[PDB]
């Protein structure tokens, strides 16, 4: 009760006021247990309760901070295992096959605890997924090759360390400008023994011509299979398709969004313009418009493949896995 | 380490918003549709403060009202909010010797007035202050928060303008002073005699108007009757650096935002920078204050667009503006670097350029409106020019055919309205 | 002579030979004012000239007029320069319009010459409208002995398609006519890509009848060869770098309809004029070269 | 003689055939004070051009002019000797020093190239005074006509291209750029300027300054943000530091990058040039040919702390400040010189022209 | 030719070497061949004579007037003055690098360079942020108990940062046209307690610029003879080197 709401509260603030978790799949475990939480402590009779207050809040939580998607994903995950739990306790997607072919109200003791055991397994799943994706450096990287990354990506980080033990390669780490994150990165594999190149994104273009393939990671992946990047990784895409460059994306599958490129003007998230232009210029800041968007929008056409803790896939595979994940009623939550 | 206070000054004792300041207080005024206070709590919020006695005497029935009525005051808000009301406060010496006799604070509160917009964290200069304290017992009294900036910016008002001497090498505030129309500033050779080093002179530097204190702080004050400002209390404390030095330091940020809304420069300066996003993550598409009348949307160019807007056919949102909820304009209007309340009615073919529209402000169609201001349910009728720096107060109605001065102020006070009008400004 | 009869002498010498292009029309048109001028000056010269430019592409709205008054106005600078004396001026510009009028009218069979190499037997010929230069190369074609198919669009503002099928036709050509929807249906029937131009602008791109744009980037995304058919009184000085950017007075008068569109150098193989068979690239040269 | 500046920091294996120095290090603590092996006037352009004095390509076109006056002026030819040699051999050690304290740029070659033309054409009985003098106002002439009166023609060729209500995209620092827009907006033309910048160097900044002073409308942001702001862009102007034989674009590292994803966004491309920066030169890549700044310039303080700091203390780790970038001619839609507008692929016609 | 140096004399060989010789030396390593000196008259007009059977490269010297001010004396050798000069005292028993204050001469295209060291009438100094323009200098006779700067400064200059206790090497690189406005107004009478300082208010008022070198490793031995052990004790340290 008081304790589960001022988690829940803590949670609002900390997203909307920003920090908290860096990692991402620390914000996914946080989001699981605070939803489990929520499971547990609330009361409800039957699953449309539960529906309603978890969509409630899933709402709160996305509305607190509508760019960081993995909320909303974990949200929508959980909803998706309930559907699931009730309709093995209870009874027995959209196409051709079930258009020609062709109710929560129902009470069930155990329904909670199989929700709870499932909502476990998935955090489970959830605690190997960087072994599980790293595991899969070998089969992309070969020898003396030569590997472009933007800023830091933990996930990207520990697929190189990875393929580090057992071959030799360079890495071309490109800082992304203002928050110039990638220098972090380049130390850390530096440290790791990788020889490492820091560049700004302003020669992305120019070194592209001599890269052999692009490896980055990313924020949110799109139902078409886009992508919500830091920003500059637009550049880095159209660079890569002019020279048929692979773009190689490591991902997790809980950054898989049901979205659609559809919005607009909250893609992107705006932040205060010191970062671009300092407040010590003058009087020129008055008449200057100063716009720093943190996130970049990505067609699907760009990106060659999808790495994740299931395997690889290609970007026109993606509706498939949205639909193995997330019942097509949950997308406005 | 105990928990962090701070004490909130709800009422400004000079009178730079007058006529404005007669209905409503200044700490109530709306900047971008949310009142200052609601921008001070939030900043005390975010920083860790856990408890915030917050002091009113000009029209603390309203302060209080609002205050009740808001997100803080909620039994879920980690940041307490006590009221304390008394009609013999005259100046921020009162609030601090009462501060003093009823022992408020136990160690390291903070100081601020209830008109401040910030995003500023004190973690760093609270570590600073206390590591100081703990090391040279106790003689450090006090430090100010800083903001780099420049003497070209709009955010530097001349009456507010500060040139201080410091020690570099350890961030001690040796000398203080304001720069009100003043092409010299001298600065006593005594404090050489203190070092031989590290003395710089700053006037790089933008009063935040924000202080971490000490309960000693409370106690020169009592001792000092004489003591009415915060800038008295610096200067007879540095003035006497031969007996009791109870020196005082300060912090000075490079990338946080803090200004104090003090005039009505200073209102469409840091209005300016709140809708530009320079205060993030404060701005207006946050709703950092959960309210359903405040809420809305972002968009291209600095476009914040309410609930039930119904924009007219044909008219332009060109930057930077703010629409309200339930605000209705009209067609092929021009609205440019404006924030406009809710509730508000716009006619057509009216081009409003750096004006600020509150709640209930009605204009009608044709009208020319720049850099002005319409304070709640104000009036404008047919064929009426507003020149810049025009202030329209509380239901003044204005009458077609006619172009107002530049600097005219209108209120339905008589005597400190400039031009005293109902509905009209031929008398 | 009058505005009047200028614009009469204009209308009777198209009207008479109706084989004759406009701006060959209008460069004798200007060439007879400059015979019978009864002027002093070479300044007034140049200022009644540039007037009567001006109320013959008041006349009809085409590029190639302009691009000849253009060219007119460079010969008479030209003229001026290598001659002080007006009137020792005044029968060199006639001698040498004389001449520039025979060679601008050898120019279509030059052309025709030129270019007739480029087609194969059993080759499918794409062009888009009525062009009377293209009919010149079909007719060398045809004269050479070669077998080959021919596609026509019915370029439906007015249906000169149509008239270019009937031409060819005459001629007992296999022709087939096709709707200005159905190039992108066709392109793949076809091997190459012949048309004419109206005017060819200062970066080697060409002013055409208006479907002319979307038939070259379909064959540019069927990889087809998209060969252009320009005379050299056609070059003008004009940078469009885009659809609007193109002048209005070359638009209209010639619910919105645009009588003619750009297209860029870049989805061009070859243009054939009488200078020769010339890369987008040579076009700015020519320009450069003539302007100093 | 002079000595040989010390390469600073461990280099890319890609760019390992290129110099990279270290701003704090000067090659003049190891020379004469006075200065006697070179001519003063070019010590002291050779240390504002190595500590970043002066940056802009015809701001160093223009100094190194003033100095090679002043050295003009300063000559005295030796007995039984001709200025036409003399004067050309004794050129060449302050070149090197001055390539040594920063690599030349193209505007710089071609006034060298121009300069020592003129010096060669000077006849051996003209008397010194004469030739002096000559070659004074030869390089006055040269400045006047390639910088001044181009900048101008390239203003009144770019005023037909810039209508009301338009976005024009501008990057870096240009004066050419800037003065296009000035006069542009000047003569009654109406439309905002979006600008971009990059680090370290953030010319752009300047750009903005000028805007700002003229009362042209102006938006800023970073290079990465581009994309962002390209659907509302409807023109692109761009400065260029040299214009090559192939038709590509030399300039500021990020202008391939702005062109590629302008054409992205179907947004034709326009650069303005001087002819007097067209090379003969060819190049396909930036790796080929480029300059080394600082790496330490890549150094920010981000937080607290300096991530990149003692960044030498890591044996593998590189770090990588490149200067120029090439275009290619495909990306370019107009080339607005004094000569007119003029495609990417004319390029190579003026070169024909201009020198013959 | 850049840079003239000339010796200022209005010395007794205090030391292991004579006093004049350090300063000598430092010219001769950086580069100087010619070199003019201004040798006292007042108590005898003979250190040429003395001079004459040094061994440095090439020494021109000049006998003085009986009494005569550094300002004075700069009047007293002006055909002799062509370019820029850099003035130096006798005194001066150091090893700075001198391209550390030329290049401050040299880069910024400087009115005025000097060099100053930090220390072991004190004379206020005020800098920049960076540290090598100097935007104030004051000393404690002409100003009553009150530092004062004026507004425009720290508009341009927000930030000041005040030297107490400094110790000025006397070592000044100047343009010539400070020498002809010397003599355009001949009122000034020692550059190190009038010109320099009136050069500085000049700053702010066609560009003058004034910039100082800090040094924190050796500096000159005091006219006082109280000092004047001290540079021996230095002196055998930089006899080896030197």
């Amino acid at each position: 009760g008081s304790e589960l709401s001022e988690r829940i509260e803590s949670f609002v603030e900390t997203l909307k006021r920003g920090g908290g978790p860096r990692s991402s799949e620390e914000m996914a475990r946080e989001t699981l247990g605070l939803l489990r939480q929520i499971i547990t402590d609330h009361r409800w009779s039957n699953a449309g309760e539960l529906m309603e207050l978890i969509r409630r809040e899933g709402r709160r939580m996305t509305a607190a901070q509508p760019s960081e998607t993995t909320v909303g994903n974990m949200v929508r995950r959980v909803l998706k295992i309930i559907r699931e739990e009730y309709g093995r306790l209870h009874g027995r997607q959209e196409s051709l096959h079930k258009l020609l072919t062709s109710d929560f109200s129902f009470h069930y003791a155990q329904l909670q605890s199989n929700i709870i055991e499932a909502i476990n397994e998935l955090l489970v799943e959830l605690e190997g997924t960087m072994e599980n994706i790293a595991a899969q450096a070998l089969e992309h990287i070969h020898s003396n090759e030569v590997i472009m990354t933007i800023g830091f990506s933990r996930t990207v980080e520990a697929f190189l360390k990875e393929a580090a033990r057992k071959r030799k390669f360079h890495v071309i780490v490109a800082e992304c400008a203002p928050f110039c994150q990638g220098h972090e990165m380049a130390v850390n594999l530096s440290k790791a023994g990788i020889e490492t190149t820091v560049m700004t994104d302003a020669a992305i273009f120019a070194v592209m011509s001599r890269v052999n393939k692009v490896i980055i990671g990313t924020k949110t992946i799109l139902a078409n299979g886009a992508l919500r990047a830091v920003t500059g990784t637009h550049t880095l895409a159209l660079a890569a398709k002019h020279h048929s460059t692979p773009l190689i994306v490591c991902a997790p599958m809980f950054k898989l969004s049901p979205q659609f490129p559809n919005e607009e003007d909250s893609f992107h998230k705006f932040v205060a313009p010191e970062e671009v232009l300092p407040f010590t210029e003058g009087d020129i800041l008055e008449k200057v418009s100063v716009h720093c968007p943190v996130f970049d929008y990505v067609p699907p056409e760009l990106i060659t493949l999808f790495i994740s803790n299931i395997g690889g896939n290609a970007p026109s595979y993606i509706y498939r896995l949205m639909s193995e994940l997330y019942h097509p009623d949950d997308h406005v939550l | 380490p105990p928990p962090l206070q701070a004490v909130l000054v709800a009422d400004s004792f000079d009178r730079r918003f007058f006529p404005i300041s007669k209905d409503q207080p200044r700490v109530l005024l709306p900047l971008a549709n949310v009142a200052l206070i609601d921008y001070t709590l939030e900043f005390l919020t975010a920083t860790g403060v856990q408890e915030t006695f917050v002091f009113c005497c000009w029209k603390a029935a309203q302060i209080k009202e609002h205050l009740l009525k808001s997100k803080w005051c909620r039994p879920t808000s980690l940041n307490v909010v006590r009221i304390i009301t008394s009609e013999l406060y005259r100046s921020l010496g009162d609030v601090l010797r009462d501060v003093d006799a009823k022992a408020l604070v136990r160690s390291d509160f903070l100081l601020v007035y209830g008109d401040v917009i910030s995003n500023i964290n004190i973690t760093r200069a609270l570590e600073e202050h206390r590591l100081r304290r703990k090391l040279e017992k106790n003689v450090s009294v006090m430090t100010m928060i800083f903001k780099e900036s420049s003497p070209s910016h709009p955010t530097r008002c001349h009456e507010d303008n500060v040139v201080v001497a410091v020690d570099s090498t350890t961030n001690r505030v040796l000398h203080f002073q304001k720069t009100q129309g003043l092409r010299r500033f001298a600065f006593p050779l005594s404090l050489f005699q203190g070092s031989s080093d590290g003395v710089e002179v700053r006037y790089d530097l933008l009063d935040c108007h924000i202080s971490i204190c000490s309960p000693q702080v409370a106690q020169l004050f009592t001792d000092n009757f004489d003591y009415q400002t915060r800038d008295d209390f610096v200067r007879g404390l540095l003035v006497n650096e031969e007996i009791l030095g109870n020196q005082i330091h300060m912090h000075v940020t490079a990338k946080e935002y803090g200004a104090r809304v003090s005039n009505l420069h200073m209102y469409s300066a840091v209005c300016a920078d709140v809708i530009r996003r320079w205060v993030y993550p404060l701005t207006p598409e946050a709703n950092f204050t959960d309210s359903t009348t405040q809420s809305c949307t972002h968009s291209r160019h600095n476009i914040y667009r309410g609930p039930e807007v119904s924009l007219g056919h044909g008219s332009i949102l060109e930057e930077n503006v703010l629409l309200g909820s339930g605000t209705v304009i009209g067609s092929n209007c021009f609205i440019t670097n404006s924030v406009i309340g809710p509730g508000c009615h716009i006619g057509d073919n009216v081009v409003l350029d750096q004006t600020y529209l509150w709640q209930g402000v009605r204009v009608a169609a044709g009208a020319q409106i720049h850099q002005s201001l319409l304070c709640d349910n104000a009036e404008v009728k047919e064929r009426v020019t507003l020149k810049p720096r025009s202030v329209l107060t509380s239901q003044v109605v204005v009458g077609p055919n006619i172009t107002l001065p530049e600097g005219s102020v209108i209120s339905l006070h008589p005597p400190d309205a400039e031009e005293d009008e109902d509905d009209g400004e031929f008398s | 002579m009058d505005d009047k009869e200028l614009i009469e002498y204009f209308k009777s010498q198209m009207k008479e030979d109706p084989d004759m292009a406009s701006a060959v029309a209008a460069i004798r048109t200007l060439l007879e004012f400059l015979k019978r001028d009864k002027g002093e000056t070479i300044q007034g010269l140049r200022a009644n000239l540039t007037s009567a430019i001006e109320t013959l592409c008041g006349v009809d709205s085409s590029v190639a007029v302009s691009s000849g008054g253009e060219l007119f106005l460079r010969f008479i600078s030209l003229a001026s320069l290598e001659y002080s004396d007006y009137s020792k001026c005044k029968k060199i510009m006639i001698e040498r319009g004389e001449l520039f009028l025979r060679r601008i009218s050898l120019s279509r069979n030059k052309i025709a010459d030129l270019c007739h190499t480029f087609i194969k037997d059993g080759a499918t010929i794409l062009t888009h409208a009525y062009s009377r230069v293209v009919l010149r190369v079909l007719e060398a074609a045809v004269a050479a002995k070669k077998r080959f198919s021919v596609y026509v669009t019915e370029s439906q503002p007015d249906l000169s398609g149509k008239k270019m099928a009937k031409a060819l036709c005459h001629l007992n050509v296999p022709v087939t006519v096709v709707l200005d929807a159905a190039v992108g249906y066709i392109m793949e029937k076809a091997d190459l890509v012949i048309v004419g131009a109206e005017g060819v602008v200062e970066n080697g791109g060409i002013i055409n009848k208006i479907g002319t744009n979307q038939m070259a980037v379909c064959a540019k995304a069927q990889n087809k060869p998209f060969y252009v058919v320009a005379e050299s009184f056609k070059f003008v000085r004009l940078f469009p770098l885009n659809q609007q950017d193109v002048p209005d007075k070359f638009k209209y008068k010639a619910e919105e309809h645009p009588w003619v569109d750009y297209t860029a150098p870049s989805l061009i193989t070859l243009l054939f004029t009488d200078l020769g068979v010339l890369t987008p690239s040579a076009v700015s040269d020519e320009l450069i070269k003539l302007y100093l | 003689q002079v000595p040989t500046r010390k390469d600073y920091g461990s280099k890319v294996s890609l760019f390992s055939h290129l110099p990279q120095y270290s701003r704090q290090n000067s090659l003049t603590q190891f020379m004469s004070i006075p200065s006697s092996v070179i001519h003063p006037a070019m010590v002291r352009l050779g240390l504002q051009y190595s500590q970043g004095l002066v940056s802009g390509s015809n701001a160093r076109c223009i100094a190194l002019l003033r100095a090679l006056q002043q050295v003009i002026q300063d000559y005295t030819t030796p007995p039984n000797e001709e200025l036409s040699r003399d004067l050309v051999n004794k050129l060449k050690p302050y070149m090197s020093f001055l390539t040594q304290c920063r690599p030349l740029s193209a505007s710089m070659h071609n006034a060298i190239k121009f300069l020592n033309k003129e010096i060669t054409s000077v006849g051996s009985s003209k008397r010194e005074e004469e030739a002096k003098s000559e070659l004074r106002a030869a390089i006055d002439r040269y400045v006047q006509e390639k910088i001044v009166l181009a900048a101008q023609a390239i203003s009144r060729f770019a005023y037909q291209k810039i209508s009301n209500g338009d976005v024009i995209l501008v990057y870096g620092c240009s004066s050419l750029v800037s003065r296009i827009l000035q006069e542009a907006w000047t003569e009654g033309r109406r439309f905002r300027v979006v600008v971009v910048d990059s680090r370290p160097w953030l010319e752009g900044r300047h750009t903005l300054r000028s805007l700002v002073h003229a009362g042209v409308p102006a938006s800023y942001l970073l290079i990465p943000a581009a994309s962002y702001v390209l659907p509302e862009v409807s023109k692109v102007l761009l400065g260029a530091h040299a214009l090559l034989a192939n038709g590509s674009v030399m300039s500021r590292v990020g202008t391939a990058q702005l062109a590629l994803v302008a054409r992205a966004h179907n947004v034709p491309v326009l650069v303005c040039c001087e002819t007097y920066k067209f090379c003969e030169r060819v190049q396909t890549d930036a790796f080929v040919s480029n300059e080394l700044d600082d790496p330490d310039d890549l150094q920010c303080k981000r937080g607290e702390h300096v991530a990149l700091a003692n960044w030498q203390n890591h044996a593998s780790l590189r770090l990588l400040n490149l200067v120029y970038d090439v275009t290619p001619p495909e990306l370019v839609d107009l080339v607005i010189t004094e000569l007119g507008m003029i495609p990417c692929s004319s390029v190579p016609v003026v070169l024909r022209v201009k020198s013959s | 030719m850049e840079f003239q140096a000339v010796v200022m004399a209005v010395l007794l060989p205090v030391g292991n070497k004579p006093l004049i010789w350090y300063p000598l030396n430092l010219l001769e390593r950086v580069g100087f061949e010619e070199v003019i000196v201004v040798t006292t008259r007042d108590v005898q007009k003979a250190l040429c004579a003395e001079f004459k059977m040094k061994m440095k490269p090439d020494i021109v010297c000049i006998p003085d007037d009986a009494d005569m001010g550094t300002a004075d004396s700069l009047r007293y050798i002006y055909p002799k003055l062509k370019t820029d000069v850099l003035v130096l005292s006798c005194d001066l028993i150091t090893d700075v690098a001198l391209h550390e204050v030329v290049d401050l001469f040299r880069a910024y295209d400087a009115s005025l360079a000097m060099l100053m060291r930090k220390g072991q009438q004190r004379d206020f100094i005020g800098v920049d942020s960076t540290g090598k323009r100097l935007l104030f200098m004051a000393n404690e006779a002409d100003l009553d108990e009150e530092l004062v700067i004026k507004g425009s400064i720290l508009q341009k200059h927000p930030r000041i940062r005040f030297h107490t206790g400094l110790v000025d090497a006397h070592l000044y690189c100047l343009k010539k046209y400070i020498v002809d406005f010397l003599m355009e107004n001949g009122s000034i009478t020692s550059i190190r307690s009038e010109l320099i300082p009136y050069l500085v208010r000049k700053q702010f008022s066609k560009s003058l610029d004034i910039y100082s070198f800090i040094k924190e490793a050796n500096t000159l031995n005091l006219a006082p003879y109280d000092a004047c052990w001290n540079a021996c004790r230095g002196d055998r340290w930089e006899d080896l080197s030197r």
